[PDB]
């Protein structure tokens, strides 16, 4: 039901939970309460979502939580724990991606010597 | 002890390494090499070096309130070029030179003026 | 014990051999235009 | 409520208290006897919504955990210098390669 | 692995050079053809 | 890791590009 | 296996595919 | 200054802490005391033989006999991984080699386009 969705670029982290939309949210982790404080100014939530830069492997990794403003912090039913080998400009790539890109590019390369060939005519 | 404050933190499988100065003071800066380049906001006391695999070097001080803590160094040199010399690569370079070297001089010996 | 640059080199090696194979390719091609063979 | 996780050797477990009903998520490699059940390799990246019923002290609870590790193994690090040079360096020669069949063909 | 890394730097210089090889083949023939 | 597969996917593209042009020089030299 | 062995065999596979090439070009 | 300088080559690494001139020279690796007698121990190098990455690495102070080990000049904190024989290529090397085969490759086509022009 709504689940989580960290989706990350290089070094940041965007980590969205869409339980609630629409509240003013603070996620707290670890028994204590990390929200909007301008704290380090690593933690960027700007609506709903809060974003993480200069991840690290052994703080900030752990459980996390979703709930609004009213309800105890001991109140919600959703836990996340997530632990991110976040590393630096990176991304992940199967064998299949590069096997279609050098196919792709042997294919155009070849289409455009027999385009020049044929127009040699 | 004495004098001696800087501990770099390890036994982490990523690539990061990082130092700590068990300093208790206000904005104690990072001297490098005899001359400073880094600075420290508080909140954080843990000048990160990057990753293992640039080679970090150099004698780092962070400004004890007393006078200075003299280094402890940075050296890490992990593989980064690994050209092997067993009976297999070095002859294959051999090979490989000769081969190229053969079909290029077929080639030019073709080339002139026929 | 990583492996996160040693897919960076064998990524580039492969851009190389594309590279080389090209590159070999068209010089073959240009000596044979010229004559001879 | 929360749903404890360890690494004994390479394997993510997920036992609270008691049997843990999967509801969306990675179901593989699994010891499931009553109480422990992990997925086997961390480098695997497993990942999974998951749930378990009340525990000792909390009766009638329902918290879930949702374990989304990324321990990239096929993953890789491109540098921009470089696969801006490749990529260049190809179009560059895939052009040049063009010429040299346009000249051979006359 | 250490291994997959010896064998990828090796055939990566090897690769370079071969290329670099290859270069001055093409200066030379390029010569050969302005001419 | 991806080495292994790669370059067995080279080396196939290459044989597959020797086979089809060999195949060719054969049909013209018969 | 190894990625020794697949490397060696594609040089082999690469010079004999350029010398194919070559005579294939030479008779056409 | 005290530039500590380590020399790491095949598979046995030496260095040397330049502040002694002439002395007994204690050396300390995580409060053990590794050198005398083995263990490699020279008069101003340690000769890491065998040396693995994972049981050898950490601490190494330059503190001379007599003295606390604490009021020491430098560290060094040597990390390394050997393989086995190999070697590093510094971008002074490969252009060397490059340059070199540059030169080979020009002197001889050069000389076998001269000679088959004849």
């Amino acid at each position: 039901q709504t689940p989580y969705k960290v989706s990350i670029s290089g070094t940041t982290v965007i980590l969205t939970c869409p339980q609630y939309p629409g509240s003013e949210i603070l996620w707290q982790h670890n028994d204590k309460n990390i929200g909007g404080d301008e704290d380090d100014k690593n933690i960027g939530s700007d609506e709903d979502h809060l974003s993480l830069k200069e991840f690290s492997e052994l703080e900030q990794s752990g459980y996390y939580v979703c709930y609004p403003r009213g309800s105890k912090p001991e109140d919600a039913n959703f836990y996340l724990y997530l632990r991110a080998r976040v590393c630096e400009n990176c991304m992940e790539m199967d064998v299949m991606s590069v096997a279609t890109i050098v196919i792709v590019d042997i294919c155009i390369t070849g289409g455009l010597l027999l385009l020049v060939y044929y127009w040699s005519k | 002890k004495g004098n001696h404050l800087v501990k770099v933190y390890d036994y982490q499988e990523d690539g990061s390494v990082l130092l700590t100065c068990d300093a208790e003071a206000k904005n104690i800066t990072w001297f490098k090499d005899g001359k400073m380049i880094g600075f420290l906001t508080e909140d954080k006391k843990k000048w990160n070096l990057g990753s293992n695999a640039k080679d970090p070097r150099g004698m780092y001080q962070c400004k004890g309130s007393q006078n200075k803590s003299k280094p402890l160094q940075v050296y890490y040199r992990m593989c980064q070029n690994c050209i092997e010399l067993n009976a297999a690569t070095i002859s294959g370079f051999l090979f490989a030179e000769i081969v190229s070297i053969f079909v290029l001089a077929v080639g030019v010996y073709f080339i002139a003026g026929q | 014990v990583h492996t996160e640059k040693v897919n960076m080199m064998s990524l580039t090696v492969l851009g190389l051999r594309i590279l080389l194979l090209k590159v070999a390719g068209f010089n073959l091609l240009m000596t044979l235009r010229l004559w001879s063979s | 409520f929360k749903i404890p996780i360890e690494e004994l050797e390479d394997r993510v477990f997920v036992n609270c208290n008691t049997s843990i009903t999967w509801v969306e998520g990675t179901v593989g490699t699994l010891l499931s006897d009553i109480t422990r059940l992990d997925l086997g390799k961390r480098i695997l990246d497993p990942r999974g919504i998951y749930r378990c019923n009340g525990t000792d002290i909390y009766k009638d609870k329902e918290s879930t955990v949702q374990v989304h590790y990324r321990m990239c193994q096929s993953c890789v690090e491109l540098d921009p210098a470089t696969v801006a040079g490749i990529i260049v360096t190809d179009v560059i020669a895939t052009l040049l390669l063009a010429l040299g069949v346009f000249c051979f063909a006359g | 692995t250490l291994l997959l890394q010896l064998t990828n730097t090796s055939a990566y210089y090897m690769y370079l050079l071969l290329l670099l090889k290859s270069v001055v083949y093409f200066a030379i023939i390029t010569c050969c053809l302005l001419r | 890791l991806l080495d292994p597969k790669l370059c067995y996917l080279l080396d196939g593209i290459l044989f597959i590009y020797g086979v089809i042009l060999t195949a060719l020089f054969l049909r013209v030299k018969f």
